[PDB]
RNA sequence: GGAGCGGUAGUUCAGAGAAUACCUGCCUGUCACGCAGGGGGUCGCGGGUUCGAGUCCCGUCCGUUCCGCCA
RNA sequence: AUAGACUGA
RNA sequence: GGCCGCAAGGUUAAAACUCAAAUGAAUUGACGGGGGCCCGCACAAGCGGUGGAGCAUGUGGUUUAAUUCGAUGCAACGCGAAGAACCUUACCUGGUCUUGACAUCCACGGAAGUUUUCAGAGAUGAGAAUGUGCCUUCGGGAACCGUGAGACAGGUGCUGCAUGGCUGUCGUCAGCUCGUGUUGUGAAAUGUUGGGUUAAGUCCCGCAACGAGCGCAACCCUUAUCCUUUGUUGCCAGCGGUCCGGCCGGGAACUCAAAGGAGACUGCCAGUGAUAAACUGGAGGAAGGUGGGGAUGACGUCAAGUCAUCAUGGCCCUUACGACCAGGGCUACACACGUGCUACAAUGGCGCAUACAAAGAGAAGCGACCUCGCGAGAGCAAGCGGACCUCAUAAAGUGCGUCGUAGUCCGGAUUGGAGUCUGCAACUCGACUCCAUGAAGUCGGAAUCGCUAGUAAUCGUGGAUCAGAAUGCCACGGUGAAUACGU
RNA sequence: CCCGCAGAAGAAGCACCGGCUAACUCCGUGCCAGCAGCCGCGGUAAUACGGAGGGUGCAAGCGUUAAUCGGAAUUACUGGGC
């Protein structure tokens, strides 16, 4: 079984270098090496540096995966010498460098899903109900309870933040937590509309209907503003309370007006009758209005994101799901499953991985 | 809802028995998978021949084959040289000395399975099951039955939903036991599916 | 800034309870309604008195009020 | 005397 | 916009845009918290249960490497499964094979086979001996094993919304139609409606209808009475004798056994009724109005169930979605539901004594008698392919004694120890026996089920599956009620 | 316009085929791509989408669009209704 193992491995290596493209990496290489080589490269220190850095990155994937078949040729000429002649020694330390080699190709394989800060970031999921009324309800349900199991099998922390349970069956919409390693890049992939074709329970007819659930993956973000003003970025003028005793002979310089040197916000009151005081209101309004600013940077995608969350209805599934006739398939991938009753309760990895590229 | 089979219930009463004979329970299986063995022999070779049914008598260590056919010609052939060859097959399968005999079934629009073989025919080849139900019917009638029921079931004309028609004339009752209810079934594998035919025949009471 | 009122079941209110809410089992073709059986907080947060604290006392967040004026 | 509602192939 | 009006508003009066319909009369169904008339344990009157406890079993959910697949209101849930330790097995892990486990066919080598070692958990692999046979144009081969093809095998893989076949259900409800004639432009109507009457579209009468078919009824099985046969392995009236045991001699009476007939037909009498159909009674008769029970399930309804009995179009895989083997799983367990068994005791527990059944199975089987073991059973060994022998003491019941209202001399769950049987093998995961322990449970909330007479309730007995594994399924008898004013 | 020379030699495409309306099958797709004057077609066995074979109707033209009349007795004078 070693051997198929060594197979296996050699068919990883060989797919990961079509996915990859080592070939091309070193087909640019071929460029890289024009001015790197030629001493004409440091009047633009960027220009050099940075190939420099590049032709690292071009050459970590092209020797690796050389090294994984010159590699996986020393495990097979090991094997070789060992099971023929019977040195169990052998046979094992080609067991632990075809291990090595593993660790080295999954190295690779792991940089393509490597992708955006919130890579590793815990996910939270949404979804809601659609076109189907109370079918999508259940639907949804059942859209819910697969993404809990395949978390669970991967490991990660469930939390069920919110559900509103539909009104006849199923649940409207619901809001998990789930939380793990790299939590968010394993399940950015699974948003948007799933379609689900299958004979209604609900419909008394028992008519073939179609029902569409959303789902929306959103990563862990700090949710949290902190930004503490600075009194080089703030200036402060004292000036007579125009309001409440702007009228009289004899004012006082109580009105303060903060103005923020870098952002321009202007902030002034006259409500007490010591400037301290207005000063101190004038800091808490000044502060919660950049604490508002950093909010509304972390609102961009608010409503940007929601924009471009698809209507939950026809056109536009990601997913089909044809239960009657057994044939599950995502259109982004090409990807069609017999087996609906596995991708009904996990396995969703097998779309994942084609949906990673 | 369901319909009992005619020949079912009316075994005792008014109808014979195809199978004859006599075992104990060490041999009563092995009797009954030699005559189904038999059967489905001889039912193969002269599929061609019309053969309507086939009766297995056992005597004393012996098996007495009669098998009644529309076509008794073919089925004896040349000096006999057809029914000694299915006597030969038919001692081998059967373990004890055979002797088969053959049957003349005169009119043979007045047989259940003899129409319900024609009719599936003609469904294979291509022809309309209305044509080939009313000419069956048809046929009977004139022939003297006083009463004829067909049945076809199935995918007709290939349409993708599969529908039940049937044409009665005269007499039948089903639920009269001292009817003589010819009753028989059949199937014919086109190439949309399988499509059933069932006749009933009414020969008079007693 | 001064003088009071509060903070208790998921929520609203009493002093660890009530209503609503939430489970489970019934009824119904199913839901709602309805019937029956249950659980649910250890008293905003800290300290101190007390044999003993949700309670009494002090400090602190938290919300509610009124006042903060005359030249 | 009370008694409501059955999305969408 | 104009005119009118105190106002509310009235009068005249568009356009953009949108859809392929909107609408009237009539017809067939379906429905109504519309009407009239009826039926069914449908209510009403009763009896006994479930829902509370423990256990058995199935299902949902959860778990798991797998916990195989299917069945989901009535009409899924002691269902396919009339019986998962291996097998079954279709699932998982691991070790293996790739014209294959299973088929045809070509060529070549071989008889086929029968025994012994051999390494592996086993598949398998390496050997070693033994025979090397039979029909035989003695020319052949025939059969049965291997090798190498490659046309092909193989699938419990998907679709029951492509199908055949089979089945459930409304529902054994009484309805569903057709030919011709007639009416209406037509969909359609008539017949098939109406007065009775019936279990019934059962029958009579009327009628623009005349007839017919599938349905109802009858013909079929069984039971209740009698006659005729036949009298053994069954029976014992008269006897003969007898150990008193139908035990022999006997007998063909009777019970009984299985074949053929008789009998029940509103056939007869009274009364009502439209001089009809029928109904209410009565006589006789074993049986009176279908005497009881069963089989028999019309046109169709649910795209109802089954592609996993089987067959089957199409699609899918072919060094694997095929095949072999070992182990494991289907028996997992924070829960919920369905169907049952045992109880919560005195109409009873326990000990002793003593009566009354029916039906069925048995040859790789039923197993007598005797001996041994407290017991499950063990040894020996008759009979029976059976009205003969065995399974095979029926229990409830009756008599006596005791317990004396207590979680008990109720209840027997659970657990410890020791054993028997089948089976290669009872760890996961069988049944049973002995000693020991002795849980909840003291009659069960909302709610819900079955039953109209030999029925309910209760008591035992047998069979299919099956080497072993029933509280389930199917059948057999023993005691044996209450109630139905009525719609 | 006529007479000679040479050679079949230099010369056929467009729309449509579900019904209206003449002309049918296979393959690919799977409520997607798309078609569409109206009814509508496509959701894994499409004569309606795309291609191929065959066929139909026109022809140096063939279809689509724009505009008028007709069908429209659907402003009814011929010739309608409350
Ligand atoms: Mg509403
Ligand atoms: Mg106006
Ligand atoms: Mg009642
Ligand atoms: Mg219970
Ligand atoms: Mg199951
Ligand atoms: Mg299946
Ligand atoms: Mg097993
Ligand atoms: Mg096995
Ligand atoms: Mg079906
Ligand atoms: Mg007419
Ligand atoms: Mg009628
Ligand atoms: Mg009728
Ligand atoms: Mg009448
Ligand atoms: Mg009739
Ligand atoms: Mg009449
Ligand atoms: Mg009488
Ligand atoms: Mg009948
Ligand atoms: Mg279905
Ligand atoms: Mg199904
Ligand atoms: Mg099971
Ligand atoms: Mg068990
Ligand atoms: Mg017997
Ligand atoms: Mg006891
Ligand atoms: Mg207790
Ligand atoms: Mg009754
Ligand atoms: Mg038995
Ligand atoms: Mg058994
Ligand atoms: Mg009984
Ligand atoms: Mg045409
Ligand atoms: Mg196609
Ligand atoms: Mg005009
Ligand atoms: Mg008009």
């Amino acid at each position: 079984p070693v051997n198929n193992r060594i197979q296996d491995l050699t068919e990883r290596s060989d797919v990961l270098r079509g996915y990859l493209d080592y070939d091309a990496k070193k087909e640019r290489l071929e460029e890289v090496n024009a001015e790197l080589e030629q001493p004409d490269v440091w009047n633009e220190p960027e220009r050099a540096q940075a190939l420099g850095k590049e032709r690292s990155s071009l050459e970590a994937v092209v020797d690796t995966l050389d090294q994984m078949k010159q590699g996986l040729e020393d495990v097979s000429g090991l094997l070789e010498l060992a099971v023929e002649a019977d040195d169990e020694e052998t046979f094992n330390e080609a067991v632990a460098e075809l291990d090595a080699l593993e660790e080295k190709l999954a190295q690779l394989e792991f940089r393509r899903m490597f992708s955006g800060e919130y890579d590793s970031a815990d996910c939270y999921l949404d979804i809601q109900a659609g076109s189907g009324g109370t079918e999508a309800q259940d639907w949804a349900s059942m859209l819910e309870r697969m993404y809990l199991r395949w978390a669970e099998s991967r490991g990660f922390k469930t939390e069920i933040i919110e559900e509103s349970e539909g009104e006849v069956a199923g649940i409207k919409s619901v809001t998990i937590k789930i939380s793990g390693d790299y939590a968010y890049g394993w399940l950015r992939t699974e948003t948007g509309v799933h379609r689900l074709v299958r004979k209604s329970p609900f419909d008394s007819g028992g008519r073939r209907h179609t029902s569409f659930s959303s789902a929306f993956v959103y990563p862990e973000v700090d949710d949290d503003i902190d930004i503490e003003i600075n009194p080089a970025d703030l200036r402060i003028d004292v000036y007579r309370t125009s309001g409440a005793g702007g009228q009289h002979v004899n004012r006082t310089e109580s009105a303060v007006r903060i103005t923020h040197i870098p952002t321009g916000i202007v902030t002034q009151c006259q409500n007490d009758r010591s400037q301290h005081k207005n000063k101190d209101q004038a800091m808490k309004q000044m502060k919660a209005k950049l604490y508002e600013l950093e909010m509304q940077k972390k609102n961009a995608e608010k409503q940007a994101m929601e924009d471009n969350k698809s209507d939950i209805g026809w056109g536009s599934q990601i997913r089909s799901y044809v239960l009657d006739d057994s044939r599950i398939k995502d259109l982004r991938t090409g990807v069609e499953t017999r087996n609906t009753q596995a991708v009904l309760d996990g396995s969703l990895d097998q779309f994942i991985e084609a949906s990673l590229k | 809802g369901q319909k009992v089979h005619p020949n079912g219930i009316r075994l005792g009463i008014v109808k014979p028995w195809n199978s004859t004979w006599f075992a104990n329970t060490k041999e009563f299986a092995d009797n009954l998978d030699s005559d189904f063995k038999v059967r489905q022999y001889l039912t193969k070779e002269l599929a061609k021949a019309s053969v309507s049914r086939i009766v297995i008598e056992r005597p004393a260590k012996s098996i007495r084959v009669t098998i009644h056919t529309a076509r008794p010609g073919i089925v004896i052939g040349k000096k006999g040289e057809d029914v000694e060859k299915l006597r030969k097959v038919v001692a081998d399968i059967a373990g004890v000395p055979a002797q088969i005999n053959i049957a003349e079934v005169r009119k043979p629009e007045l047989d259940a399975k003899l129409v319900a073989d024609s009719i599936t025919s003609q469904l294979e080849r291509r022809v309309m099951f209305r044509r080939a139900m009313k000419r069956a019917v048809q046929n009977a009638m004139r022939l003297g039955a006083k009463g004829i029921k067909v049945e076809v079931s199935g995918r007709l004309g290939g349409a993708e939903i599969a529908r039940t028609e049937w044409y009665r004339e005269g007499r039948v009752p089903l639920h009269t036991l001292r009817a003589d209810i010819d009753y028989n079934t059949s199937e014919a594998h086109t190439t949309y599916g399988v499509i059933g035919v069932k006749v009933w025949i009414f020969k008079g009471e007693i």
